[PDB]
């Protein structure tokens, strides 16, 4: 059933998983027509499939050609979703398949389940968790391919870089869902928090910077401050 | 006119004879049912006076056999029974009749409403459902599960309604997830009417032969299966118009037909909803809406 806080250490066990957000796939700026009518234009957007023990991100990008001429662009999306999560399963190996996919929100339910039909061992599960996945066109480097692609592609990235090296999946994850809440809740003061230090470099292989063990703390102590300021500065307290 | 005899009544039982019910006393002289309208399916019904739990009865056709009921004290329950020598069968009756042992159906002249409810059922399509193959009529009774709840468990008591599943394979063109998903259509057209049931009567039939046993001995698998019916219908953008007419006169007389009181249990209002205000069909069902919104408003 769903996933939630009494349930959270299965996602850093043995049993392959995969958590889809799309609250990315379908973008679009809101304008003005000529006539002063309200018109949107679609942008390029981006399946978020996450394997939270390993940090293996599937991102597919979803390029604006895929909306042409179709209707009711938000419930399409999740069938798109839907449609380009089962192709990517179906091209794993099957001890590669996942054994369950959390949806980020319970909307991909029945289009996740009816593409999945060929496969009734893979559990299909909502969550109660809010994470905070839709900031992750706030990572550079995510934002820039996404934005560049001239046609449907695929990118394989680690969301994790090197941490696991030294750290647990869990704690890794904790690190990861308090860097995109923050960058979900003001992405200015986030950004500054990562870069404000010349000295600390974002490897090419990487996405986010080169801190040493001390440097995280200070940097996650610095992203709970921004997080619990703003949510005074937000309610007055 | 046909006769169903009652051998005797020595419990006390509520006895319903389709939409009528009439109480009978422990031991009261009472020797059945004359007057039964040839033509139609029927359903002979019982309630214990004690045991209310178990309403049970028997579908038949009296163009099939002659039929009576006994009662059974080692099973406890009012059986029925074919008599296979109609001569004695008939010098039966007439005994009966004579003493004037019977009820009389009670059927308004002005009246069609069986005929309404039973428009496309079956015998024979009732008994593919309800398997006793030795016996010409069938019974059911409020416990018995469908095909389709066992599967998510005696096999021999089971009903086999033809199973729907909105998302099954079945259901669900390769290619077609969304479509298919969101339009019925295929499902409805191609895989059950012309692969399954054949024709849209026979789907009917067993649509109405749900809701009855649903109304009757409050079976939840035959609701179920009743309102996936409907539903079914309901979530397809293309309907033969003739069977979209038939369906809303078929809702119509369920739906009046429908005691007030067995309302809260009887009907989902989460398929009604759809039906009447958010599917394809929302404007297709003139007569069953209005009935819906002045019966039971606040269902909806
Ligand atoms: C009016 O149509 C009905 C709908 C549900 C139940 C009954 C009564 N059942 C009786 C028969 C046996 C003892 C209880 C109905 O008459």
């Amino acid at each position: 059933g769903a996933m939630n806080s009494s349930n959270y250490a299965e996602l850093f066990n043995n049993d392959i998983k995969l958590f889809v957000d799309d609250t990315n796939v379908y973008r679009v700026t809101v304008h003005k027509t000529f006539e002063g009518n309200v018109a949107t234009k679609a942008i390029n957007g981006c399946i978020f499939t996450l394997n939270p023990k390993t940090g293996h991100l599937f991102l597919k990008i979803i390029h604006t050609s895929v909306w042409a001429g179709q209707k009711r662009l938000s419930q399409l999306a999740k069938w798109k979703t839907a449609e380009e999560v089962s192709a990517l399963v179906r091209s794993l190996p099957k001890e590669e398949q996942p054994k369950q996919i959390i949806v980020t929100r319970k909307a991909m339910l029945d289009p996740l389940e009816v593409h999945m039909l060929d496969f009734p061992n893979i559990a299909i599960r909502p969550t109660e968790l809010r994470l905070p996945f839709s900031a992750a066109m706030s990572i550079d480097k995510l934002s820039d391919v996404v934005m560049k692609a001239t046609e449907p592609q695929m990118v394989l990235f680690n969301i994790y870089d090197d941490w696991l090296d030294r750290i647990s999946s869990y704690t890794a994850f904790s690190r990861l869902t308090l860097l995109l809440r923050a960058l979900k809740t003001n992405e200015e003061s986030a950004k500054m928090i990562l870069l404000s230090d010349p000295t600390i470099t974002i490897k090419s292989y990487h996405l986010w910077p080169s801190f040493t063990d001390e440097q995280w703390i200070t940097i996650e102590s610095q992203m709970r401050d921004l997080i619990l300021t703003e949510y005074g500065r937000k309610y007055n307290v | 006119m046909n006769t169903v005899p009652f051998t005797s009544a020595p419990i006390e039982v509520t006895i319903g004879i389709d939409q009528y019910s009439f109480n009978v006393k422990e031991n009261q002289p009472f020797h059945g049912i004359k007057d039964i309208p040839i033509g139609h399916v029927h359903v002979i019904h019982f309630q214990h006076a004690d045991n209310s739990s178990m309403r049970y009865g028997y579908w038949f056709d009296c163009r099939m056999g002659n039929f009576y009921i006994q009662y059974d004290p080692k099973d406890g329950l009012y059986k029925m029974m074919e008599e296979r020598d109609g001569a004695k069968f008939e010098n039966i009756v007439h005994n009966f009749k004579e003493r004037q042992m019977m009820v009389s159906y009670p059927k308004i002249d002005e009246d069609d409403t069986w005929y309404n409810l039973t428009e496309f059922v079956q015998m024979d399509k009732i008994r593919k459902i309800v398997r006793k193959d030795e016996n010409q009529f069938s019974y059911v009774d409020s416990s018995m599960t469908t095909v389709q709840e066992n599967e998510l468990s005696d096999p021999a008591h089971s009903l086999n309604y033809t199973v729907i599943n909105f998302k099954s394979r079945e259901a669900i063109r390769p290619g077609h997830e969304m479509e298919d998903f969101l339009d019925k259509s295929y499902y409805l057209n191609t895989v059950m009417l012309q692969g399954i049931f054949k024709n849209s009567s026979n789907y009917f039939g067993e649509l109405q032969f749900a809701f009855l046993n649903a109304m009757f001995f409050g079976n939840y698998g035959s609701s179920l299966q009743w309102h996936a019916m409907i539903e079914l219908i309901c979530s397809s953008a293309t309907v033969p118009k003739h069977m979209l007419d038939k369906l809303d006169e078929i809702l119509y007389y369920q739906i009046k037909t429908l005691p007030e009181q067995y309302s809260d249990i009887l009907l989902n209002e989460r398929v009604w909803n759809i039906c009447l205000y958010s599917s394809f069909q929302k404007n297709s069902l003139h007569n069953t809406e209005k009935i819906m919104e002045n019966k039971y408003p606040e269902l909806l």
